[PDB]
């Protein structure tokens, strides 16, 4: 009959140009019988009540993927949970953006999310290159304490595993620290020079400010830093010579909406074969049985090369994650995000101006600084070591 | 005051008479106890969402028990859902919420009567150890979490003074074929293997491994989670208690754990009482720290932090003749009692290859 | 310690001797939990920095 796909977007004016775009359904794969719909409706302001506007909405609207979008308000993860709860529930495929956490990229709750936009997790793999090109070998990392903290960890282990060995010395702090500076007092005792940071967007004024005190940002450092300490409060009071990184599509709901069509549209034409193609159950009034062949959807979903939008790439891996974003390596020169390179998978640096490394420095810093202090172990032994 | 949810015809009309039965049942000072009857039933989530808030509502309840009779567990994250945002301590006794999901979500209080993966794998192998049943192979599918199974089953055979010996598969793929399955199935290097796999993907390799051929006495099978004979799995006591104790039992953890905070001053929190009368849900303390030390009926109910419980009552259940599950151990703080006096071998639950290669 | 002294004059660094914590070797044992074992001793105080 009809082929109509939810989705929940943040503003009304948002949905205007996402049922233009389903509309020019007729120059794509086929074009039997297919009818697109947007079958879409805005987000709850509260969380509460979105759940109840989902299941008497698009459920009862036949539905089969849902995108779901970040809403305006800075919302600590409040809107993309439910609807995996809720379309979970039903097994229907579901697939978003917009989503930086590690949270949902784990089945054990969320079974169905595909957001194409890659995770802060994966972030911390572009350091691991980064700095290979630039001649690095022992660093020390500054980790929150959190489910997103040690999701990084784990990655950046591994894939320094096999060049490095382990790292130096990880540390660890609460989410919510305040004039702890502690574990900052062995920070110049491992001599690395290599801080790596990963925390919050309001714990990095709390570093950053504790580091000045120390004068630990002068001369002769470095520093890889997360997006999360660019934007937002973070920018101020920040070390003069960050190498931290942003994002190149997001922040820009509509670069994904006609990507998400192109998948979900060749997706359908490719459902279209000698086996069953049973639709999900109509309504939710009374339903328990779930259709079988929407697990089969998901893995059409897995398997979708979409060779257009953004430069072609469109690309999964066993989980719903994108493939090749480009994160275009910032910097801070003089109170000024100067672009000092670009990254799409493998990292060359086209050196548009000059690296101002921390303190001024023109010439990169070596981190390493080897001591001429040692502690020695020894034990009694009587005609070895006496005592 | 406890609220306690029922779904399914089967207790539609046996709802009702456990209410005035469970009021006596346990007595303490200084709370009541006001037990009521859900008679709704239906797996979509729309009574779901909106009946609970009413009856918080209504009588303004603290504490709510559920159960299903389905074996479905699809409907655990749906009261992970609510808990986490009303800040209301939820205790299943048994049904489809009686599977343990992890990670839980930060500022939730979902306790369940359930012991995990691991905790459910360590009580296998003092059964191993004690009919002499030292080689065994490990195979499993696609899991969400199989990979955590794998790491703790050498944690055990490493140290100890007794040698053991592994081996085992990684994954196999129903839709491959049942022969197909076979001729890999012949990668095995011991005669018990363990199984652990879900629900409904169980029935297709079974009939794979009746195409193998190794479903008679001549081998045994282990299940975590058309049946072939000898067959053994742990259900921690689920068939047990009957049903009128599983309710006293889910209505005294809550007013036991209810106390632990009244202990230290007066506080009557109806915070989750309302779901739309108010806009705020940032108060909300200390929901986990308590529920540490549940002790009823000279038995230990502590729950960890994470909030699963970590002193069970494991028992493992066999298969009769008749093709029905029976207990012939148990685990009770670590005793270890066997029934069925385990003596000689080769005659009790399991079976030779042939006869002629066992003499004695 | 006196190849200790030997050491230290022709590769030019400088020492702080301390004896071990309890006085053992060396040998890996197990944890409690699982088997996330560990060394002890002289040998163990290597590792940890």
């Amino acid at each position: 009959k009809i082929v109509n796909i939810g989705a929940v977007l943040s503003t009304r004016k948002h949905e205007q140009m996402f049922r233009e775009a389903v509309n020019q359904a007729n120059k794509r794969h086929g074009s039997w019988k297919i009818q697109l719909n947007a079958t879409s409706v805005t987000h709850k302001p509260n969380a509460i009540q979105m759940a109840l506007s989902v299941c008497e909405d698009l459920i009862s609207s036949q539905v089969y993927a849902i995108l779901v979008s970040h809403p305006p308000t800075p919302n600590d993860h409040f809107t993309p949970t439910p609807v995996s709860y809720t379309a979970g529930f039903y097994r229907i495929p579901v697939l978003g953006l917009t989503t930086r956490m590690s949270i949902y990229s784990d089945k054990s709750i969320h079974l169905s999310f595909l957001r194409t936009v890659p995770p802060y997790s994966h972030q911390s793999s572009v350091w691991f290159e980064m700095m290979r090109v630039y001649s690095w070998n022992h660093i020390i990392l500054l980790v929150s304490d959190d489910h997103e903290g040690r999701a990084a960890q784990k990655r950046l282990e591994t894939l320094l595993e096999e060049r490095e060995s382990k790292a130096e010395k990880v540390l660890q702090f609460d989410p919510g620290t305040k004039n702890v500076t502690a574990l900052l007092m062995e920070a110049k005792e491992l001599e690395a020079r290599v801080i790596i940071l990963s925390a919050s967007e309001d714990d990095a004024a709390t570093v950053y400010r504790a580091a000045a005190m120390l004068n630990m940002t002068g001369s002769g450092y470095v520093w890889l830093v997360g997006e999360r300490e660019i934007s937002g409060n973070a920018l101020r009071y920040a070390p003069d010579g960050i190498l931290g990184l942003q994002l190149i599509n997001g922040k820009n709901e509509s670069a994904h909406i006609s990507d998400a069509v192109g998948v979900v549209a060749q997706a359908v034409h490719e459902l279209l074969e000698k086996e069953n193609i049973t639709d999900p159950p109509r309504g939710c009034v009374g339903n328990t049985n779930i259709w079988k062949t929407g697990p089969l959807f998901k893995r059409v979903l897995m398997s979708s090369k979409y060779a257009d939008g953004v430069t072609g790439r469109v690309e999964f891996n066993e989980d719903g994650d994108r493939k090749f974003a480009n994160y275009s390596i910032m910097n801070l020169q003089n109170r000024k995000l100067v672009q000092v390179g670009i990254y799409n998978g493998t990292h060359v640096i086209p050196n548009d101006r000059k690296i101002i490394w921390p303190g001024g420095e023109t010439e990169k810093p070596r981190g390493y600084q080897m001591s001429t202090r040692l502690k020695i172990v020894t034990i009694h032994q009587e005609p070895f070591v006496y005592v | 005051n406890v609220a306690l949810v029922f779904s399914g015809p089967a207790y539609a009309a046996e709802a009702a008479r456990l209410g005035p039965a469970v009021a006596a049942a346990v007595r303490s000072p200084g709370l009541d106890v006001r037990p009521v009857a859900l008679v709704l039933n239906g797996s979509d989530p729309r009574s779901l969402v909106l009946q609970l808030c009413d009856l918080l509502s209504g009588l303004r309840v603290h504490g709510v028990v559920f159960e299903d009779d389905s074996r479905a567990p699809a409907v655990a994250p749906i009261l992970d859902f609510l808990s986490a945002q009303t800040s209301l301590p939820i205790v299943a006794v048994h049904g489809g919420a009686a599977l343990v999901l992890t990670p839980k979500e930060k500022g939730s209080t979902f306790l369940q009567l359930g012991s995990s993966t691991e905790q459910q794998l360590q009580v296998i192998f003092e059964v191993l150890e004690e009919y002499d049943w030292t080689s065994f192979v490990a195979v499993t599918t696609r899991a969400p979490g199989h990979r955590a199974f794998l790491s703790y089953i050498e944690v055990l055979t490493d140290g100890s003074l007794v040698g053991w010996e592994h081996r085992g598969a990684l994954t196999l793929d129903p839709g491959a074929g049942e022969a197909v399955l076979s001729a890999q199935l012949r990668s095995v290097s011991a005669q018990i293997r363990l199984l652990f796999c879900a629900r409904e993907e169980a029935e297709p390799v079974f009939r794979a491994a009746e195409e193998a051929g190794l479903t008679g006495s001549g081998y045994v099978w282990f299940m975590v989670g058309p049946l072939p004979a000898g067959l053994f799995a742990v259900r921690s006591a689920g068939w047990r208690d009957d049903l009128a104790r599983r309710v006293a039992a889910g209505v005294a953890v809550v007013a036991r754990g209810a106390q632990a905070l009244l202990r230290d001053y007066g506080f009557l929190p109806e915070l989750g009482h309302d779901c739309r009368a108010q806009n705020r849900t940032h108060r909300g303390e200390s929901l986990h720290r308590y529920f540490m030390n549940i002790t009823w009926d000279n038995r230990d109910y502590s729950f960890n932090e994470d909030g699963f419980l970590v002193n069970p009552s494991l028992v493992v259940i066999s298969l009769t003749r008749d093709r029905t599950w029976e207990v012939v151990g148990s685990w009770e703080q670590q005793t270890l009692r066997l029934k069925y006096p385990l003596w000689s071998r080769y005659g009790r639950f399991l079976q030779p290859v042939d006869d002629t290669q066992h003499l004695t | 310690i006196d190849l200790l002294i030997k050491l230290a004059r022709t590769m030019n660094f400088t020492y702080e001797v301390h004896l071990v914590a309890d006085g053992k070797f060396g040998t890996q044992e197990r944890v409690n939990n699982s088997n996330k074992k560990e060394w002890n001793g002289m040998m163990g105080e290597l590792l940890s920095g």
